[PDB]
RNA sequence: UAGGUAGUAGGUUUAUUAAGAGUUAAACCUAGCCAACGAUCCAUAAUCGAUAAUGAAAGUUAGAACGAUCACGUUGACUCUGAAAUAUAGUCAAUAUCUAUAAGAUACAGCAGUGAGGAAUAUUGGACAAUGAUCGAAAGAUUGAUCCAGUUACUUAUUAGGAUGAUAUAUAUAUAUAUAUAAAUUGAUUAAAAAUAAAAUCCAUAAAUAAUUAAAAUAAUGAUAUUAAUUACCAUAUAUUUAUAUGGAUAUAUAUAUAUUUUAAUAGUCCUGACUAAUAUUUGUGCCAGCAGUCGCGGUAACACAAAGAGGGCG
């Protein structure tokens, strides 16, 4: 009870809210400007020094960020049909309005995250 | 140093002397039924001042430190008596000052060691029939009405609640003849309260104590620089007391699911962010605890939370 | 509401005897009434004195039936001929050593 | 039901008195396990109503608190609602008639609707 | 709760939250309470033992210091007097239930007033409560049954028999008092033993037409012609954090009850000095 | 251990059950512990009628 | 003393054995001080204060120690404001509560 | 426990791996690395929180309960499948019981429960109705997870009755009613009380007895369950929960005039020399018997032992 006071009074804990984007977007520019400026050097310096170098077998610098194109994205995990009007029996209707629901939702879910941010 | 202090009175009484040996009589019982007087066939205390309610407006409270714990009065004529050498009661030899001047302030003080504790006032049945009459048909607002009269707005808000009541229960012939004879002895009882009278009006400027202006601080400014009460808010953080006072004075997403003929009851879901709406994990068991939080329903059911 | 006695069962006796599960030797507790057996429900039958599965079931296969859904002596699930799961090895070389 | 990701009432509260939380959690955890994300609450008892109101002719409601977009993300990525939580999320509007299988399947009374 | 036992003693002058006979005897002649010639925990256990007596001698004492708060409260008039913040040690109390119902004599005692609201009497927004301990926030109304509320503040319905006894005596005056007017309807009680019509049709006096002394309506819980209780004055005190209305016994709670420069809003019988050591003694727990 | 045994009469011999609590005998040097005497062959002290839970002593029940 | 009612500053005085440390109080906040010194602000007419005696607790030293500081160990803010030549306010004041 | 370390510290390469690395295996070099700011070695211990305790707080304590993490499922090693296992699997060995006596089976740290150990910790319960889990296309099957009840003052909370109440007779539009005889408990003879305490009186309410009807769950399914709750002779029909009017229920006088189930109350335990709240006193013992957290008390006047009276806490 005494250490809940640092979280507002708040006894027990909630799981960690879950990113629904789990890496920055194309459409943020400022992050990718940030990233992509020139890396410091000397006291408060990142990688390595022009003249000096790396261990054998280590990459020099560190990996590349990979920012989601959110559009394309969406078109990989929730393709629409190519097979546009073949449809007949109910169960396999009900699972044809399921999957649309869940491109529905993902989609809108994607996009609201993109503009959110 | 305490002992055990039997509680006799600080006045005083005629007491035991020696007594026939069958009686067991006890001081503090003989003192108790000086207080009283003699009682009537019927088992009324007539002698006791505090006996019969006033038909006065004046409350007649308790002054045993003045009449110096003689509480005795003739019933008709209101005029003090004793217990003499003799059983028979009669007047006392000197006069009491005490009783005779006694202040505006201390005849509304129900006990005689808290000053403190006052009476409030009784309002005049015409004057809430006024202030109704005000909020309902006129418009005006609470604090406009509070202003006129000298009462608070949630005084106020209480009367005018109690007022529709009461006009109810009279519509509904539930006022009965008893409870009127009761209303009417309580009124009787009381004080009344002046619309004019000054020292009668409840101050209207009251706002309650934060916390940051009770920890004192204190600033060295320049000895000619000006320091306002706008200053010192600003200072503690906080609006000013002007404001606070005058704010005194005065969006989710929810959906319904839909109802078939069969079903009993209806879905309402409210909308709420992730992170903020469940029963949390690990949280801490206050049941076997003794700050343990007990809350009640809609019905007045006592349950726990 | 009330259904009609199908062609197949058009008794009490019948439902009960299709339903299975030992509802037979329930034939006292409630006599031969259609309308009886299907308007009665969990209550009355705890107070006629029936037990609590059979109770559960005979709801079930009326509700069932109001429903047009085949009802018949779908079994009480049974512990394999050797054992449960846990006791199986044992038993079975138990049974081996018999034979 | 299926799935790996599956959204489910976990059980809060007391004994003769529950409150549910509405998660999505992993199939394997335990019931009332820290899940990975709590989308909303769930008092199965409804709102008890008065002697007049029940004689005018006005139902109880339950109670369910829900992060609606965060639910239907969820759906989206396909993590499988539980039989009473699909049902609760039909009858809020978020799932189709779709998921409604055949034993539940009758003249509406009341209509939906959005309010603020 | 703890259990009434002694609470209207003489020998221990505990000024209870009442209207009875004895406890205004005790309030009389009590004087203040005496803190000279102690230590400061003798001190601050005499404070207790009279503070608590008042203010909520039914609750038990490990419940009551959990219920106690040390935060007190207060208001700033901005426009003199030291106000007494330390009578508002027993604020917290006012907040309950059958604590409001005593404020505002819909009860002759607290404890009167707690069997009223667990006997299903009071109501509280219309929800009819059973539960002294529910507490009141600003706005809320109360209202007990006003037969309750007459009963309380109305005198002790007599027996049929004291009744009688009662009328024979006054029948018997009346004749003295006719007798002594000429020089300048009577009752056998042993005969009349408990026919209430009978009795009635008897009896007449001017001042009471058929009715016995006691008994003008015998299935009201309450005396006659409603008068008030025997000794109701002393007690009356008509407090700020409520607003009452008697005709039909409803009672809005406007407030929590707060200290101002001039006063305190909290109704009790002691000093400040009394309620201070109170306070400094609930602070530790008596360390 | 050296148990103190209190009360005015004791039923103990060189073999009884008896349980020990860690009172001190403060006039006796090295003995820090007494008997419960409620409990084990150790019996109630008999005819006490002023604080009985101290020692076994039950309820007389008149 | 501050606003007739307890001492201006929070004072840290040593009379011979004890050393005192006495804090000043917010208005409701009570005398919560060592038994003697309690008694001695009753006589002297504080009604809030909080402080611990550390050292000796020598009752008579106490009280000998606790009068000496409220005495010497205590400035007016006036008087300070006289002797710096600057404005002094208490902001509390100011404010209106 | 003062020196420890020799895959040890680092370099170069090859294998193995999804993948780094003296992680293993192999090969060849350099002479390192750690340490009195505590190495190596030994002992003890599952770890932790927005959990629990305590404090003014910094902190300290616990790690039962709620939750997160680890490890183990009698002991040790190895293997297989697999994304992931030295798997509660399999293999072999170790310890100890079973029969069926066999390149057997079992291992309650799953739930009940037993014996033991111990100061000390529960039912060989009911139900899958709910929430989950596995199988199944479904029908619905399983579920000692779970939900419910049982035992246990271990903890918390709510109730566990209010108002009036110091006598008994007899006599005789007012009202201080007044006399007379009798009685009156333990103390005590006055500030020595016990005692408004009892008993009486007025008023309910619980429980009971009848009637009714939820909610946990609906498509249907209710273990809990003589369910919570409500009404008091039931229903409808007006107004604003109360009030009145109808319909029928009922029973005596002579269809319609007064009624409408019943009804209580019950607390221990510690203490009264000072620290420490407890002044009404008295008896027994006589440095004994005994008391005692601490200082102490008991040698005939014991406020301290053992009791009666009275009192003070907590309940
Ligand atoms: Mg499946
Ligand atoms: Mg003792
Ligand atoms: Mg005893
Ligand atoms: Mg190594
Ligand atoms: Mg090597
Ligand atoms: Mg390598
Ligand atoms: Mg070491
Ligand atoms: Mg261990
Ligand atoms: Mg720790
Ligand atoms: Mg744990
Ligand atoms: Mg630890
Ligand atoms: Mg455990
Ligand atoms: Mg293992
Ligand atoms: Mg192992
Ligand atoms: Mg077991
Ligand atoms: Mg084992
Ligand atoms: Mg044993
Ligand atoms: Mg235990
Ligand atoms: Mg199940
Ligand atoms: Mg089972
Ligand atoms: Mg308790
Ligand atoms: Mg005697
Ligand atoms: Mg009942
Ligand atoms: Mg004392
Ligand atoms: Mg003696
Ligand atoms: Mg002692
Ligand atoms: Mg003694
Ligand atoms: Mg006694």
């Amino acid at each position: 009870g005494k250490g809940a006071a640092k979280y507002g009074f708040k006894s027990g804990v909630f799981p960690t809210t879950r990113s629904i984007l789990k890496s920055p977007t194309t459409k943020q520019t400022d992050i990718i400007n940030k990233v992509k400026s020139p890396k410091p050097k000397g006291v408060l310096g990142i990688g390595y020094a022009k003249g000096v170098k790396h261990p054998k077998g280590s990459h020099r610098l560190s990996p590349k960020v990979n920012f989601i194109d959110v559009d394309n994205l969406i078109a990989k995990t929730v393709a629409e049909p190519q097979s546009i009007k073949s449809s007949n029996g109910s169960a396999q209707k009900v699972r044809l309005q399921k999957a649309e629901l869940r491109r529905k939702f993902l989609i809108e879910a994607f996009r609201k995250e993109e503009a959110r941010l | 140093f305490s002992r055990r202090r039997i509680a006799y009175p600080f006045y005083p009484f005629k007491k035991l002397g020696r007594q026939h040996p069958k009686k067991h009589d006890t001081n503090l019982k003989t003192a108790m039924r000086q207080f009283l007087g003699p009682k009537n066939y019927k088992g009324e205390y007539v002698m006791n001042k505090y006996f019969t309610v006033p038909t006065n407006h004046v409350p007649n409270y308790i002054k045993p430190d003045l009449e110096r714990g003689q509480s005795l009065e003739h019933p008709v004529t209101k005029k003090p008596l004793q217990l003499r050498y003799d059983g028979t009661l009669g007047p006392p030899p000197v006069e009491n000052k005490r009783l005779q001047n006694i202040f505006k302030d201390r005849l509304l003080q129900p006990f005689p060691s808290n000053p403190h504790c006052k009476t409030n006032y009784v309002l005049s049945p015409q004057l809430k029939q006024s202030i109704f009459e005000e909020i309902t048909v006129e418009g005006l607002s609470a604090q406009q009405v509070s202003q006129k009269y000298g009462l608070k707005i949630p005084r106020v808000e209480a009367i005018v609640k109690l007022v529709s009541v009461e006009n109810s229960w009279n519509r509904r012939n539930r006022v009965s003849s008893d409870l009127k004879t009761m209303d009417e002895t309580l009124y009787r009882m009381f004080p009344v309260f002046d619309s004019d009278a000054s020292f009668k009006r409840e101050n209207l400027s009251e706002i309650p104590v934060p916390q940051k202006t009770l920890a004192s601080r204190f600033l060295t400014i320049a000895e000619s620089e000006p320091f306002g009460p706008v200053d010192a808010a600003h200072v503690l953080e906080l609006e000013p007391a002007v404001e606070t006072l005058r704010n005194l004075s005065t969006n989710t997403k929810v959906i319904y699911g839909e109802l078939v003929e069969g079903e009993r009851s209806q879905y309402k879901f409210t909308n709420a962010k992730v992170g903020k709406v469940g029963y949390r994990y690990g949280s801490g068991n206050r049941d076997n605890k003794k700050d343990r939080r007990i809350g009640f329903n809609k019905l007045g059911q006592m349950v726990y939370i | 509401t009330i259904p009609k006695p199908s062609d197949q069962v058009p008794d009490v006796d019948a439902f009960l005897n299709k339903i299975g599960r030992n509802c037979n030797e329930l034939k006292d507790t409630f006599e031969n009434n259609w309308n009886n057996l299907f308007q009665w429900d969990s209550k009355i039958l705890k107070e006629k004195g029936v037990n609590i599965q059979q109770r559960k079931y005979i709801l079930k296969q009326v509700h069932n039936y109001r429903n047009n859904r085949p009802i018949h002596e779908i079994k009480l699930g049974k512990k394999s001929f050797f054992g449960g799961e846990r006791k199986r090895k044992a038993f079975t070389a138990k049974w081996k050593a018999e034979n | 039901t299926c799935g790996l990701v599956r959204i489910r009432l976990a059980r809060f509260g007391r004994k003769n008195s529950p409150v549910y939380n509405i998660v999505v959690a992993n199939s394997r955890k335990a019931r009332d396990a820290k899940p990975i994300e709590v989308l909303g609450t769930y008092v199965p008892v409804p709102s008890p109503v008065t002697k007049r109101e029940l004689k005018r002719g006005v139902v109880p409601i339950k109670d369910v608190k829900l992060d609606f977009d965060r639910t239907k993300y969820w759906i989206g990525v396909g993590a499988q609602p539980s039989e009473t939580v699909t049902k609760l999320l039909r009858k809020a509007g978020i799932l189709n008639d779709a998921w409604a299988t055949s034993k539940n399947s009758r003249k509406v009374v009341f209509e939906r609707m959005e309010t603020l | 709760p703890r259990k009434a036992n002694l609470l209207k003693s003489l020998a221990r002058g505990r000024v209870r939250t009442s209207f009875n006979k004895y406890n205004l005897f005790n309030l009389y002649k009590k004087g203040g309470v005496d803190l000279k010639s102690k230590s400061l925990y003798q001190q601050k256990w005499t404070a207790k033992q009279e503070t608590r007596a008042y203010h909520g001698e039914h609750l038990t004492e490990k419940r009551w210091q959990t219920v106690f708060k040390p935060k007190l409260d207060s208001v700033a008039q901005l426009d003199i007097k030291e106000t007494p913040f330390l009578l508002q040690t027993f604020a917290v109390l006012e907040k309950r239930l059958d604590f409001a119902l005593f404020r505002a004599m819909f009860a002759s005692s607290v404890r009167q007033a707690r069997q009223f609201i667990l006997h299903g009497n009071v109501r509280v927004n219309g929800v009819k409560i059973k539960h002294p301990s529910y507490t009141l926030k600003p706005g809320d109304m109360f209202s007990v049954k006003p037969d309750k509320v007459l009963e309380a503040l109305g005198a002790k319905k007599p027996s049929f028999q004291e009744a009688l006894k009662i009328d024979k005596t006054q029948i018997v005056l009346w004749n003295k008092y006719v007798k002594e007017a000429k020089t300048e309807d009577p009752i056998k009680l042993s005969e009349l033993e408990g026919d209430e019509p009978k009795a009635r049709k008897l009896i007449n006096l001017p001042w009471q037409k058929n009715y016995v002394y006691g008994r003008q309506d015998p299935k009201k819980p309450f005396f006659t012609p409603w008068k008030p209780r025997p000794f109701l004055s002393p007690f009356a005190i008509l407090p700020h954090h409520l607003e009452i209305s008697f005709k039909t016994c409803h009672a809005v709670y406007l407030r929590d009850p707060v200290a101002r420069p001039g006063q305190s809003e909290v109704i009790s019988p002691f000093d400040v000095p009394v309620h201070e050591r109170a306070y400094m003694y609930y602070l530790r727990n008596g360390k | 251990v050296s148990a103190y045994i209190p009360g005015e009469g004791h039923d103990a011999q060189e073999h009884s059950i008896v349980y020990v609590r860690g009172g001190r005998c403060q006039d006796l040097p090295g003995v820090k512990y007494h008997v419960i005497r409620g409990a084990g062959d150790l019996s109630g002290v008999v005819n006490r009628i002023s604080s009985r839970s101290k020692y076994g002593a039950k309820k007389p029940s008149k | 003393r501050y606003e007739n009612r307890t001492i201006y500053g929070d004072i840290d005085f040593r009379y011979h054995g004890v050393k005192l440390h006495l804090r000043s109080a917010k208005p409701g906040f009570g005398l919560r001080v060592n038994h003697v010194i309690f008694e001695i602000c009753e006589c002297a007419g504080i009604k809030d204060l909080s402080g611990k005696v550390y050292k000796s607790r020598n009752d008579m030293n106490i009280a000998k120690g606790t009068i000496e500081a409220f005495t010497k160990a205590q400035k007016t803010l006036d008087e300070v404001a006289l002797g710096r030549g600057k404005k002094l306010v208490d902001v509390r004041k100011v404010y209106y509560s």
